[PDB]
C-alpha cells in the first residue's frame, strides 16, 4: 500500500502533512507513541525542506512518499531545493545554518532516535531526499 | 491563524508565565517567539515559567524557541522553569540535553516555588 | 494567492476514505461550511471511485492522482487514471448510464459531480487514461 | 477500518430485517454491508427491510447502489423498504437518484415499523 503527497512549502501546511501521513500509517494499527514519533519525524524533515531547501519560499514543493509493506513504513521526504554541501557535517549533533531563526540543530538527531534508519541523500542546488524506515 | 496552538500569557511580578495548548511546531513556534519577545521588550521580565500541561505535540522547533527564550532570561540573571511536561516532550529535553539548562517541575505551583515567588 | 496539494495512492478501496478526508483537510483552509465540505468529499469519492472501479477494475497496482490548486478562494480539483478509459465520454455524461450493473453501479457519479460543483470537465482518450476537472 | 469506518447492526423482527448504520457509507464500506445483508437474506425469509441512518456520517453513490440492490431483493418478495433518521445530506442524494419514488422515508425506526404494519 502506498501514498504520495506534495504541497507548496508554506508553514501552514506542516500540520496537515504530518497528520495526513499519520492517518495513512494508522492502517498498521500503531501505538500513540509510535504515531507520535512518525508525526514528529515528518514534521522534522518537512520543516528542513521548507526553511533550508527553499528558504521559506512557498512556491517550493515538498514531496512525501509512504510506501508500506510487510509491516514496514518506508517514508521519504524530497525537495528540489538548495541541497546540502557537507552532509557529514550537517549530521553533526547540534549543527545548524540558521541560528538567526533560532534553529537548535536537533533535527537529524530526533529522526535518528525515532527511526530504525535514516539516509540523507543530496546534491547542491538540485534539492534533497531523506529516507526513514520504521 | 492561531487555532493550531493556543498561547496564554500572564505576568506575575518579574515572572512571565506561558501556558501552551496544542501543537508546538515550526509554524506554531514562530508565533510563540513573537508574542514572548514582544512581552520581553515591553516589560522587565527576569523569569519565565512554561506550562506544557495541555501541549499535544512538539518538535525541534519547540526546543529552538525555548532555547532562544532561555538565552534571553540568562542575560538578566534569570531562570526558566518548564512544568507539567508530558513524557513525549520530556524525552526531547533529554536528547537536546536541554535539561542541563532548564529546570523541570511537577507543575505551575512548584515552578513558582522554585522561583521564590511562592 | 495560491497553495497546492497533490496526492497519489494505490487503487485500493481502503484508501478512498483516506483520500477524500485528506482533500477535505486541505480545503478546510478556506473555512468552508459543513455542507460545502460534504459536497467536496462526496465529489472526491465519486471521481476517485470512478478511477478505481472503471479504470483499474478493482486492481490495486493502479494509481489515482488528485490535485488541489487553491487560489483566490477557488478550489481547482483534478483526478487522474493510467487505466482503461471512456470510449464514448459524452454517452457516459448521460444520466444513469453505467458499464457495471453486476457491480450494482447506478450511474449517478457524474450527476452528483455536476450538482455539487460549479464546473465539471471530463477529458479522456481510450487506453491512455481519464481526467476529471472540478471547480468551486 | 474493518467496520470501524462503518459499523453495521442487524435485527430480524419476524419477517423484517432492520439495518442500523453508524459511520461512512462508501465503496469500501457499502460492499461489506451488501455482503452481510445478502447473507442474512439467504439464511432467512426476509420480506421487509428498515434502514436506520441516524448515526450515518457520510454517504456516496456507493450508498445508493447497495440500497437499490437491496430493494430489488425486497421487491420480488413483494416487500417494502423503509429508511429512517435520514439527515439532510443523505436525503439530498435520495432526491437526485430519485430513490424516493421507490423507497419510503420515515422520521424514526418506530414510524418505519408502523409503516410495515409491525407496530
Ligand atoms: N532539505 C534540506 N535542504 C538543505 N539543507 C538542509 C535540509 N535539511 C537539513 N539541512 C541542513 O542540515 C542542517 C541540519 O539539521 P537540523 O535538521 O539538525 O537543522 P536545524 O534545522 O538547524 O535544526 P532543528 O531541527 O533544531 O530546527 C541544517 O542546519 C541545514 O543547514
Ligand atoms: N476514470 C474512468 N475511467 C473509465 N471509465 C470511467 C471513468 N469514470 C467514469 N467512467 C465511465 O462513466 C460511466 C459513468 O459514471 P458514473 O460515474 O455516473 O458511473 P457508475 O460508476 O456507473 O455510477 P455511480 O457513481 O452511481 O456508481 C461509468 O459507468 C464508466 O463506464
Ligand atoms: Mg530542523
Ligand atoms: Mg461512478
Amino acid at each position: 500500500n502506498e501514498m504520495h503527497l506534495q504541497f507548496s512549502a508554506r508553514s501552514e501546511n506542516e500540520s496537515f502533512a504530518r497528520v495526513t501521513v499519520a492517518a495513512f500509517v494508522a492502517q498498521l494499527d500503531p501505538t500513540m507513541d509510535e504515531l507520535t514519533e512518525i508525526k514528529t519525524v515528518v514534521s522534522e524533515a518537512v520543516t528542513n525542506a521548507i526553511i533550508h531547501g527553499y528558504n521559506n519560499d512557498p512556491n517550493g514543493i515538498v514531496s512525501i512518499s509512504v510506501i508500506i509493506e510487510d509491516g514496514v513504513v518506508h517514508l521519504t521526504v524530497r525537495d528540489e531545493g538548495v541541497g546540502i554541501p557537507d552532509i557529514e557535517e550537517a549530521r553533526q549533533p547540534l549543527f545548524t545554518t540558521k541560528p538567526e531563526l533560532e534553529r537548535s540543530g536537533m533535527g537529524f538527531t530526533i529522526m535518528e532516535n525515532f527511526m530504525d534508519e535514516v539516509i540523507v541523500e543530496s546534491e547542491v542546488n538540485k534539492g534533497t531526499t531523506v529516507y526513514l524506515k520504521k | 491563524s492561531h487555532m493550531s496552538l493556543a498561547i496564554d500569557l500572564e505576568v506575575k511580578q518579574d515572572v512571565l508565565i506561558v501556558r501552551l495548548s496544542g501543537e508546538l511546531d515550526h509554524h506554531t513556534a514562530e508565533e510563540l517567539r513573537e508574542q514572548v519577545t514582544d512581552v520581553l521588550e515591553n516589560r522587565a521580565i527576569r523569569h519565565i515559567v512554561l506550562n506544557l500541561g495541555q501541549l499535544t505535540f512538539m518538535d525541534a522547533s519547540g526546543l529552538g524557541v525555548i532555547l532562544g527564550r532561555y538565552k534571553q532570561i540568562k542575560n538578566v540573571g534569570g531562570q526558566m522553569v518548564v512544568c507539567a511536561v508530558s513524557p513525549a516532550v520530556k524525552r526531547l529535553f533529554d536528547m537536546s540535553g536541554l535539561f542541563k539548562i532548564i529546570r523541570v517541575e511537577a507543575d505551575e505551583q512548584f515552578a513558582l516555588q522554585a522561583l521564590g515567588v511562592a
